[PDB]
RNA sequence: AAAGUGUACUUUAUAAAGUCAUUGUAUUGCUUACAAAUAACUAGGCAGUUGGGUCGGCUGCUAUACUAUAGCGCCCCAAGCCUGAUAAUUAGCUAGGCGUAACAGCGGCAAGCCACAGUAGCACAUAAAAAUUGCUACCGUUAACGCAGCAGUAAGAAAGAUUGGACAAUAGCUUAAGGGCAGAUCCAGGUAAGCGCUAAAAUCUUUGUG
């Protein structure tokens, strides 16, 4: 059924992107290279090459897959990681750590309250 | 557009130059004034002509030979405003500052009993020229007495004198 | 956009400067990258060559 | 008067800095406000030429120096003439010989007969 | 090409860089075969129709292949081509999915391809593109509009949810000064698929007191 492409794009970039798979508050991601202009979990897809678990478990650690042996290889091809995913590969040592520009904006005071009304009515 | 490269400027200017010699209007302009808003056309001309003559090439004092002639008018007139401007800004109109310009712009000022006017000029003058004739500072102190006595009624009028005589003083 | 000021305080300095590091490392970091993948992007092609060989 | 262009003022382009200066300002030494005094960046100016309609802007060329050097083999025009902040930079001769003119246009200013806002 | 080049643009007493313009060994591809519902109370169908020759089929700038999709179009020439053909009825297809020991049968969910945006003919738009681009005629309301974008209203029907919050996360657009935009999306409200738990107290749970 879900074929993959063999064709690389003629007017577009590719990326390795982060797939939300998860539950209600229950963030699960997987990791596939895929056109860069394109839905999120579209079924088009070159492969995939990792998940990651962003929530701590009861060791106190994330657990991150990745098949080390395929990502060197799309990274030759070309493809271009997003930001979260130069993140993931800069702490596993894939590949060095991507410097951050300096930030000014006062940051947010309400950023785990403001887009959920259900602790805003408590409130 | 103006062209990037100095090398290729000669090509542009050549084609469509505008009007640049403007010597017989001046000239009928001079004449036909008989009014305060023809010497603001003619200030108007003098300052279009030195901007034209950049097109030729020239970066001399266009308007040097009907300074005269624009003087004559004014003080015919009796407007002494005009040549106020022209020396604020004389580098501006082509007018090459000098001695034999600031005394007939004084002295005609000076005919018009206008000595807060007198002040003025010899004041503007004082920018352009490193020394100043003492007689001709006299001069405008004898305008300003005469001013002064003219228009003794007016407080405004005497408190600008009083200024200006500080200024020249002073300066 | 750029960021200009006449005046010529600690915040223009400031700015200034820390726009200078922030490019200086983004260059350095991107030739650590290139060079790795024009490594890796060698040792794939020799192996394509390998296998077309056997077949 | 054109010793009012040794001052930056606000919302005064190069046009007005080169036309009301002798000679239309060429060979002369101009500057922004924004560039550091200190870094001896300037314009050196060797041809002006008027606008064909307006007769109240100028097309300027000549060298760009960067730290006392040239940063460009050839004359090119001046493309920041629009922006605002240029001022004139007498030469050493130019500034004593126009000592006792600056005292004189400073007292002026100070006096309030001269008003640089409207020049 | 995650590249090179510039008499170009921007920032610098701190400078590395980016912006704009331009550049690829032939400079963005066509063709054929097989499978897929009823249907003879549809028996004849086709004349540019089947085949052959000259000419045309543009957007240049390696060399040959004797011109290297095509009745795709004009002119000329020879009579051939199809025959469960031609004409009708019904349906978006693949597939997940539901019943069944299987074979078979039927077509709510995630995703892929195709078609469409009140109806029809056209211009751009070739190569990845027309809901929110144009021209003309027509239909319905009132020179204008067409919600099969989100919420919402009226009628119809046995039966179709709030005129909600937020860009904090994921993906995307722009931007070297670290910002801006967003009814995709993430959350909340409503409706007895399903799954889990509560609706009674107990030495104030001996995982206690001290
Ligand atoms: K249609
Ligand atoms: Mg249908
Ligand atoms: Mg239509
Ligand atoms: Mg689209
Ligand atoms: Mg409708
Ligand atoms: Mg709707
Ligand atoms: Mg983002
Ligand atoms: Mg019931």
């Amino acid at each position: 059924m879900n074929n993959l492409l063999t064709q690389l794009p003629k007017h577009d970039l590719l990326k390795i992107k982060l797939v939300r798979w998860g539950f209600n508050k229950k963030p699960f991601y997987v990791l596939s290279v895929m056109k860069r202009r394109q839905a999120r979990n579209s079924g088009n897809r070159y492969e995939d090459i990792g998940w990651w678990d962003p929530s701590p478990h009861q060791d106190g650690n994330s657990h991150f897959g990745i098949k080390f042996d395929r990502v060197k290889y799309w990274l030759s091809q070309g493809a271009v990681p997003t930001e979260k995913v130069y993140g993931l590969f800069g702490q596993a040592g894939i590949i060095p750590q991507k410097p951050a520009p300096p930030k000014y904006k006062p940051a947010d005071g309400n950023a785990d309250t403001k887009w959920r009304p259900e602790l805003q009515k408590n409130l | 557009i103006a062209p990037s490269q100095l090398d290729k400027l000669e090509k542009f200017v050549h084609v469509r130059p505008p009007k640049t010699d403007y010597e017989e209007d001046i000239k009928q302009a001079i004449s036909s004034v008989t009014d305060n808003e023809g010497l603001k056309k003619c200030l108007d001309l003098f300052l279009t002509n030195h901007a034209a003559q950049t097109w030729v090439g020239k970066h001399e004092y266009a308007n040097a030979g009907q300074v005269s002639d624009f003087i004559k008018v004014c003080e015919k007139v009796g407007s002494s405003a005009p040549l106020v401007t022209l020396w604020q800004s004389a580098y501006r109109y082509g007018v090459d500052p000098t001695v034999p310009l600031l005394r007939s712009s004084a002295a005609a000022c000076a005919a018009l009993g206008e000595g807060a006017d007198a002040a003025l000029v010899l004041l503007y003058g004082s920018c352009y020229i490193v020394n100043v004739p003492e007689d001709l500072a006299a001069a405008v102190r004898t305008a300003l007495e005469a001013h002064e006595k003219a228009q003794e009624g007016n407080a405004e009028a005497l408190a600008k004198v009083q200024k200006y005589r500080e200024a020249l003083d002073r300066l | 956009r750029v960021f200009t000021s006449n005046k010529m305080d600690e915040e223009r300095a400031k700015r200034i400067t820390e726009q200078r590091d922030f490019i200086q490392a983004r260059v350095e970091w991107k030739k650590a990258t290139i060079s790795l993948y024009k490594e890796w992007r060698r040792t794939f092609l020799q192996k394509d060559i390998e296998e077309q060989h056997t077949k | 008067s054109y010793l009012a262009q040794l001052v930056p003022r606000d919302k005064r382009t190069l046009s007005n800095v080169i036309l009301n200066l002798p000679n239309h300002g060429i060979g002369g030494i101009f500057a922004r406000d924004t560039w550091h005094p200190e870094s001896k960046r300037y314009w050196e100016i060797l041809e002006v030429v008027t606008a064909k309609d307006s007769s109240a802007k100028v097309d300027a060329y000549g060298y760009l120096y960067y730290q006392g050097e040239k940063t460009h083999p050839f004359p090119k025009r001046v493309h920041s003439v629009w922006r605002y902040g240029w001022y004139w930079k007498p030469k050493p001769e130019q500034e004593k010989l126009l000592q006792p003119l600056k005292e004189r246009y400073n007292t002026l200013v100070d006096m309030g007969i001269i008003d640089p806002s409207q020049l």
